[PDB]
DNA sequence: GATAGTTAGAAACGT
DNA sequence: ACGTTTCTAACTATCA
C-alpha cells in the first residue's frame, strides 16, 4: 500500500523521507546490530524504537556519543541540557508516529553503507546515528528495553 | 518613421532634452532650454532645391546644435544595440516589449505634437522616468514566475481573477513558500505532527464555507467577481487566530495554506468555474 | 524503594580464579564473624565505592594492590542490578563502572575495560528511586546544598561504618562535618514523607505564576483600572470635534448617556492633494515594492539554505516507488534551481531604488514646502477615536486580556493556599513525631540509662536529641534505634527514595558483655518484622556465629564465604 | 514588555517621516523582516515548549501503550501488505514485551526539572511572542493604514498618542 | 593504517 | 553531594 495520497495531497510535508530517509532507521540499525553482538530481531521483533534521529534536540547530542546507551540517556538528564523528560517519549512517539515510524519500514522489505565521504551534512550524521543506535540496542535485552527506555509496550 | 530612432539620442542624454522637431528654424528660444538641447532631429530624404547642406553639421544663434540622419535610416537594428551597450542592464529577453512600450511613449508624444502646434520639447527626464518604470515592471514580473514557478502556477492565475493589486500576488508567492520553508523546517525538527495539517487545513472549512456563504446571503447586488472580493480580505482576517496546529502559529502561516489549497483542486475565493 | 545488598564482587588481577564473592541473605540480619585485623571493617567503602563515590576509601597496600574491579549486586523492588567499578590506582579516585541489569544476576570474570560512566549509574540509581529531578533551589540560586537529589546523596542513613557508631558527633555516612549534613536537611522532609514529586514542583510552579502576576500587573490594568481620567475627557475633548468638524459632532454634552456619547464619538489649498496623491498610494506601495526586492532576497538566501538543508533526497507493493520514491528522486534533482537568484531582485533592490529616491522624495519635499478644520486634524481624530475603543474593552472579557485574569489570576491563590508552608511544617512535624513515637519501641528490646525516655530527634542539625551523661556503648543503642526508626518509617511509607539497608560495623569496638550485643541482635530481629519483611541489616563484627542461632531474622555466610580473610591470600 | 511593545515608532515614526526617505523605508523594512523573523522564532520554540509540555504531563493524572492488538488501528491510516507480513508479526510480537513479564513497570523517573523548566519557557515564549504580535500589529495595520500623506501620518501620531499617554 | 580529531575522561572550586 | 573551567587519552574514522 502506497505511503503518499496520490495528488490529493495537503502539503509536500515529507521532509522526513518515508522511503529515502530511514529503511530500518537509514536501514544501518541493523547492520551495527549485527556488527556489535550477533541477534536477528529480523522476523517478527521491533524497530519502531528510536526515532531520534528524527529529531532536530536529540540527533545533535547523539553525534557527542560514549558507547552505551545508558550513557546517552544520562547526558540527556544532567544540567547542561535541563532536560530529561524527553526519553520518556520513547513511550509518546509512537503512538500515532508523527516520526511515521511503522510507515518509513514497509519499503525496507548485505551490500556495503555508503561512505562517510559523501558527506552532504546531515545523511552521514543520521548514519552515524543510527548505527549508535543500532549496536545500542544489542547490548540490551526486551526487560532493559522496557526499562531504560520507560516503555510499557 | 521618426517614432522608431527618437528614443535613440534620448538614451545618450542626462536631461539633455533632446528635440525632435522652409516652415520651421524661426524659433528663437520659444520655450525654457537647456545646456545641451540636441535640436533640429528632422530629416527623411537628400539634398533637394533647398540646400540643407549650408552649414553640414558644423557644430537662428551663433552656436548650432544641427544634428540629422543621413540617409534617413529609420528603424535600425544599431537601436536595439544602444541599449546593449552604453548604459543599463536588464537583458532578461523580455526587450522587445520594453522597445515597444517605449516606441508607444515618443509615438504618443508625436501624436499630441501633430496637432497642438508649439515646439515639440521631449524630456529626456521624463524619458528615464518612463524607461525607469518599464524597467522597474519587467524586474517585478521577473521576480515573479521564479518565486512562484518551480509559467503560471494555480494559485495565482485564480488571484488574477479578482486582481486586487500586485502585492498581494506577491505576499501569496511570498507566504505559499515560507509556508513551504517552515513546514519543512518543522520536520526537519519534528516539531509539527504530519497528520497536524489535516487537523488545520481541512478545518478551514470554517473560514471558507461558512464566510464563503455569510456575505452571499449579506450581498446580493455584485454580480460577477466583487462577490469573492470582500471574502478573500476576511479569511485573512478571521484565520489569524487559529489553534489546531497545537499551538497558534504566525501570521504568515494560514495564508499561504490558502494559498496552498489553489494549488490543487479545491473551492476558493474565485465564484465561478475553474 | 526496595533496595538491598544481595553479594559484593572484588575481581582480583587475572591470576587464577576467584573474584571473592561476599554474599547476603535477602530481607535478614546478615552478620560475618571477624578476626583481629582480616579487614572486613573497609567493606563499607568498598560499596560505597561501586554505588557511585567520586572519591575512592578502599584502603591503600592492602586491598587495592590485588585487586582490579570492585562490584556489588543490588535486588531492586523489580529484578536486579549489579554494579562493578574498576580499581583507580595512579588516576587519584577516577574509575568508570562496568554496570549490567537482568532479572538475575551473574559474575562473570574480569571484564577488562569499563562500558558505563559513573553519573550514569547515579542517574540509573535516581530514575529506579522516585527521586525528584528538580534542583530544590526556590529562591534558584545554584545552590549545592539545594541541588538535585541523588541516590548517592541517599546513601546516608544507609551505611554505619567503625567511626560513627561510637560517635555522637556524626551520625549517619559521610556526613562528619558538611559533606552530607546540608544535602540531608535539605531532604529530610522529602524522605520523611512530608514532600513528593507532585508536591516539589509547587515552589517553583508558584514563581512562574508570580512572574505572570508582575507581567500583568505591571500596568495595574491601564485598560480596567487606570482609564476614569480617559472618561473624564471622554465629553470634554467632543468639543475640540465640533471646532474640527467635518461629521456631525455632538449637539449637547449634558443630553446624552456616556455610552450614547461615546457611540456619538465613534462617528488654493488644494495643491496639497494635488502633490499628495503620490506618496498616499504610490510611495505606500513603493514600501511594498521594497517588500517584493528586499524581502524575496532574503527569502531566496534563504530557501536557499533550506533546500541545502534538503541535502537529503539522496514486502512486495506496486505503488511504492513510482509515487513515493520517485516523486523524492525527482526533488533532488530540482534542488539546483534554488541555489541560484536573479540578478535583476537586487538590482531592483539596489540600483532601481537609487533611480527612484529622486523620484520619490522629491515631491515628499514639495509636499513638505506646500504644507507650510485643518489636513492633520482629522488623522489626529479619527484612528485616535479607534485607538481609543481598541484601547477600552476591544477583548477584555471575550479573547485574552482581563479574561484571563479571571482564570489564571485565580488559580495563583489556590496554588498558594492548596498547599502552603504551614502544612509542609506540619506534615513534617508529624513524620517526626510518628518516627520518634516508632523509635522507642527498641527501648525494651536495648539496653540504655534509661529504656523508657522517649527519644527524638529535629530536622535542622541530624544528632541524638534524647531528651550523654553516663555514655559509651549507649550511643550504638541510640544509633540503632534512630536507624531502625528511620528504615522502619521508610518501608511503611509510599513512594520513599530511601534503600532499605543498614550496614553495621563493629557494634562491640567499645567492648572488646555478649547481653548487650545480644539484645541488639534481639532488636535487629525485631525490626525485620514490623514492616513484614522489608528491610536488610547487615553487621560485620567479631561476636561468635552463635549469636544468630537462637534468633529467627539472623543470617550467617559462614564466616568470609569459608574464608579466613576478606582478601585470600592465594590469588 | 513596554520596551518590544514600543519597538514601532522608534522605527515607523521615520518611516512614514517631516519628511520621508527610501533608506527609511528600507531601513524600517529591514527592521519589519527582523521583526517578523524574530516572530518565526518565538512560534517555532513555543510551539515545540507548549507541545512537549502537552506530550509529557499526559501522565501525571504511567500508561499501557498497547501496540498490540494494532491490525485494527493502525491499519487504516496509510493511503493489506503493510498488516499481513510486517505488521503481522508485529501484532504477535508487541504484546510479547508487556505480557511477557507478569508485574508492568510502575511511575519511575521524575520530571520536576523538565516541568519547571517547560513552564518557564511556555511563559517567557508567550510573553515574546505577546510582544511581536504587537509590533507585527502596530508595522502592518489593519488592512489599509500604509499612508505618508496628510490623513494615514495623522492617524498613526494619533495611535501613537493613545499608546503612549497611558502606557508608560 | 596514519595524521588529525572529536569526544570521553581528570582534577580543583563552587558552597 | 556533581556542574563548570582547563587539561590529556584513545579509538576510530578516514584515508593507509
Amino acid at each position: 500500500q502506497m505511503l503518499k495520497p496520490e495528488n490529493n495531497l495537503e502539503k509536500e510535508a515529507w521532509e522526513i523521507n518515508n522511503p529515502a530517509m530511514c529503511s530500518y532507521m537509514l536501514w544501518i540499525a541493523t547492520l551495527a546490530y549485527y556488527q556489535k553482538q550477533k541477534e536477528p530481531i529480523h522476523p517478527s521483533r521491533l524497530f519502531c524504537l528510536f526515532p531520534f534521529i528524527l529529531y532536530s534536540d536529540t540527533r545533535n547530542v547523539l553525534l557527542s556519543s560514549k558507547g552505551s546507551l545508558k550513557s546517552y540517556l544520562a547526558k540527556f538528564s544532567n544540567s547542561k541540557a535541563i532536560s530529561g523528560d524527553i526519553p520518556l517519549s520513547i513511550h509518546f512517539r509512537i503512538d500515532i508516529q508523527k516520526n511515521k515510524t511503522l510507515d518509513a519500514l514497509i519499503v525496507a522489505f548485505s551490500i556495503k553503507p555508503l561512505p562517510n565521504s559523501k558527506l552532504t551534512d546531515t545523511i552521514k550524521e543520521l548514519v552515524y546515528c543510527s548505527t549508535k543506535i543500532g549496536r545500542w540496542l544489542s547490548e540490551m535485552t526486551n526487560q532493559d528495553l522496557a526499562r531504560d527506555l520507560k516503555v510499557i509496550f | 518613421i521618426q517614432e522608431y530612432r527618437l528614443t535613440q539620442r534620448l538614451l545618450e542624454a542626462n536631461n539633455s532634452s533632446c528635440i525632435g522637431f522652409n516652415w520651421m528654424d524661426l524659433i528663437d528660444s520659444g520655450e525654457i532650454d537647456v545646456d545641451n538641447t540636441i535640436f533640429l532631429l528632422f530629416t527623411n530624404k537628400r539634398c533637394h532645391s533647398e540646400v540643407l547642406q549650408l552649414l553640414s553639421t558644423s557644430q537662428c544663434r551663433l552656436i548650432s546644435k544641427f544634428t540629422y540622419i543621413y540617409g534617413s535610416g529609420s528603424a535600425p537594428h544599431d537601436l536595439r544595440e544602444s541599449y546593449k551597450l552604453h548604459r543599463l542592464g536588464a537583458l532578461e529577453e523580455h526587450l522587445d516589449e520594453i522597445m515597444y512600450e517605449i516606441l508607444g511613449w515618443v509615438s504618443d508624444v508625436l501624436t499630441l505634437a501633430a496637432e497642438k502646434r508649439q515646439p515639440t520639447i521631449v524630456r529626456a527626464k521624463d524619458f528615464g522616468a518612463r524607461l525607469g518604470e518599464i524597467e522597474s515592471k519587467y524586474r517585478q514580473k521577473t521576480i515573479l514566475n521564479y518565486f512562484c514557478n518551480r509559467d503560471a502556477p494555480n494559485y495565482i492565475k485564480q488571484l488574477n481573477l479578482i486582481n486586487v493589486d500586485d502585492s498581494e500576488l506577491e505576499e501569496a508567492a511570498i507566504a505559499n513558500l515560507e509556508t513551504k520553508d517552515a513546514v519543512v523546517e518543522w520536520t526537519l525538527n519534528g516539531d509539527v505532527q504530519d497528520y497536524s495539517y489535516r487537523y488545520y487545513q481541512r478545518e478551514l472549512r470554517r473560514c471558507w464555507g461558512i464566510q464563503k456563504q455569510k456575505i452571499h446571503l449579506d450581498f446580493n447586488g455584485r454580480p460577477e467577481t466583487e462577490v469573492g472580493q470582500r471574502l478573500y480580505i476576511e479569511c485573512l482576517n478571521n484565520v489569524t487566530r487559529y489553534y489546531l496546529e497545537n499551538k497558534k502559529v504566525g501570521d504568515f502561516f494560514a495564508h499561504g495554506t490558502l494559498h496552498s489549497m489553489a494549488d490543487k483542486l479545491t473551492i476558493g475565493w474565485h465564484p465561478e468555474f475553474d | 524503594m526496595f533496595f538491598q545488598i544481595e553479594k559484593v564482587v572484588l575481581w582480583s588481577k587475572e591470576a587464577k580464579h576467584k573474584p571473592r564473592v561476599i554474599e547476603f541473605a535477602l530481607n535478614k540480619v546478615n552478620l560475618i564473624t571477624g578476626s583481629s585485623k582480616s579487614g572486613k571493617s573497609s567493606l563499607i567503602p568498598i560499596i560505597d565505592y561501586c554505588l557511585g563515590s567520586s572519591k575512592c576509601s578502599i584502603p591503600v597496600n592492602t586491598i587495592r594492590d590485588t585487586t582490579a574491579w570492585y562490584g556489588v549486586q543490588i535486588k531492586t523492588k523489580h529484578s536486579r542490578l549489579l554494579i562493578a567499578r574498576r580499581d583507580p590506582s595512579n588516576q587519584l579516585s577516577t574509575s568508570n563502572a562496568f554496570f549490567v541489569e537482568a532479572e538475575n544476576i551473574e559474575i562473570p570474570q574480569n571484564i577488562e575495560k569499563h562500558n558505563v560512566n559513573i553519573d550514569t549509574v547515579k542517574n540509573r540509581l535516581n530514575e529506579i528511586s522516585g527521586v525528584s529531578n528538580i534542583s530544590f533551589d526556590f529562591y534558584d540560586t545554584g545552590r549545592i546544598d539545594k541541588k538535585r537529589t541523588s541516590t548517592r546523596d541517599l546513601s546516608a542513613f544507609n551505611y554505619q561504618p567503625q567511626n560513627i557508631i561510637a560517635n555522637p558527633n556524626a551520625l549517619f555516612y559521610k556526613t562528619d562535618s558538611f559533606e552530607h549534613k546540608s544535602k540531608l536537611v535539605t531532604i529530610l522532609p522529602y524522605v520523611l514523607g512530608a514532600l513528593s514529586n507532585t508536591d516539589i514542583e509547587n515552589q517553583h510552579r508558584i514563581k512562574n505564576l508570580e512572574e505572570e502576576y508582575r507581567k500583568v500587573e505591571r500596568r495595574l490594568l491601564k485598560l480596567k483600572r487606570q482609564n476614569e481620567d480617559w472618561l473624564s475627557s471622554a465629553q470634554a475633548y467632543v468639543i475640540k470635534a465640533m471646532e474640527l468638524g467635518l461629521v456631525n459632532s455632538d449637539k449637547d454634552i449634558y443630553q446624552l448617556k456616556p455610552e450614547r456619547l461615546l457611540n456619538v464619538l465613534k462617528n488654493i489649498t488644494k495643491r496639497s492633494r494635488d502633490i499628495s496623491n503620490n506618496l498616499a498610494k504610490v510611495k505606500s506601495r513603493l514600501q511594498n515594492i521594497n517588500s517584493m526586492n528586499r524581502l524575496a532576497n532574503t527569502h531566496s538566501d534563504a530557501s536557499r539554505l533550506k533546500r541545502e538543508r534538503l541535502s537529503l533526497s539522496k514486502s512486495e507493493p506496486n505503488e511504492i516507488r513510482s509515487l513515493v520514491l520517485e516523486p523524492l528522486a525527482r526533488a533532488f534533482s530540482n534542488l539546483e534551481a534554488e541555489l541560484e537568484v536573479p540578478i535583476h531582485v537586487q538590482g531592483a533592490l539596489s540600483r532601481e531604488k537609487i533611480y527612484l529616491e529622486g523620484e520619490l522624495t522629491r515631491l515628499a519635499s514639495e509636499m513638505k514646502d506646500v504644507n507650510t478644520y485643518d489636513a492633520f486634524s482629522v488623522g489626529k481624530f479619527v484612528g485616535e477615536v479607534e485607538k481609543a475603543l481598541s484601547l477600552m474593552g476591544e477583548s477584555e472579557s471575550e479573547s485574552e486580556l482581563s479574561k484571563e485574569y479571571k482564570r489564571l489570576k485565580k488559580e495563583l491563590s489556590v496554588l498558594r493556599l492548596k498547599i502552603d508552608p504551614r502544612e509542609f511544617e506540619r506534615k513534617t512535624k508529624l513524620q517526626l513525631a510518628k518516627v520518634n513515637k516508632l523509635a522507642s519501641d527498641w527501648l525494651p528490646h536495648l539496653d540504655t540509662e534509661n529504656p523508657n525516655a522517649p527519644i527524638s530527634l529535629h530536622e535542622k542539625e541530624l544528632t541524638i536529641t534524647v531528651n550523654e551523661i553516663g555514655s559509651g556503648a549507649n550511643w550504638l543503642s541510640y544509633h540503632v534505634a534512630i536507624t531502625l526508626a528511620l528504615h522502619q518509617h521508610f518501608s511503611s511509607l509510599e513512594a520513599s527514595p530511601v534503600p532499605n539497608y543498614i550496614i553495621y560495623d563493629q557494634p562491640s569496638q567499645v567492648y572488646f558483655d555478649i547481653v548487650q550485643v545480644k539484645k541488639i541482635f534481639e532488636a535487629f530481629n525485631g525490626a525485620i518484622e514490623k514492616t513484614k519483611d522489608n528491610l536488610q541489616i547487615i553487621v560485620l563484627d567479631h561476636a561468635p556465629s552463635t549469636l544468630v542461632k537462637s534468633i529467627p531474622k539472623g543470617h550467617l555466610v559462614e564466616e568470609w564465604r569459608n574464608g579466613i580473610k576478606l582478601i585470600p591470600l592465594d590469588w | 514588555d513596554w520596551l518590544s511593545s514600543a519597538q514601532a515608532y522608534v522605527i515607523k515614526a521615520m518611516e512614514l517621516g517631516y519628511s520621508t526617505s527610501a533608506a527609511n523605508i528600507k531601513y524600517a523594512s529591514e527592521q519589519e523582516a527582523e521583526i517578523t523573523k524574530r516572530s518565526r522564532d518565538i512560534s517555532n520554540n513555543l510551539a515545540k515548549v507548549k507541545s512537549r509540555l502537552q506530550n509529557i504531563n499526559s501522565m501525571n493524572r504511567r500508561e499501557r501503550l498497547s501496540l498490540s492488538k494494532w491490525l485494527l488501528t493502525q491499519n487504516d491510516i496509510n493511503s493489506n501488505e503493510i498488516r499481513s507480513l510486517v505488521l503481522e508479526p508485529l501484532a504477535r510480537a508487541f504484546s510479547n514485551l508487556e505480557a511477557e513479564l507478569e508485574v508492568p513497570i510502575h511511575v519511575q523517573g521524575a520530571l520536576s526539572r523538565e516541568k519547571i523548566y517547560l513552564e518557564g519557557e511556555l511563559t517567557r515564549l508567550a510573553s515574546e511572542m505577546k510582544d511581536v504580535n504587537t509590533q507585527l500589529k502596530i508595522l502592518r495595520g489593519n488592512k489599509r493604514k500604509l499612508g505618508y500623506d496628510a490623513f494615514s501620518v495623522g492617524k498613526f501620531v494619533g495611535e501613537v498618542e493613545k499608546a503612549l499617554s497611558l502606557m508608560g
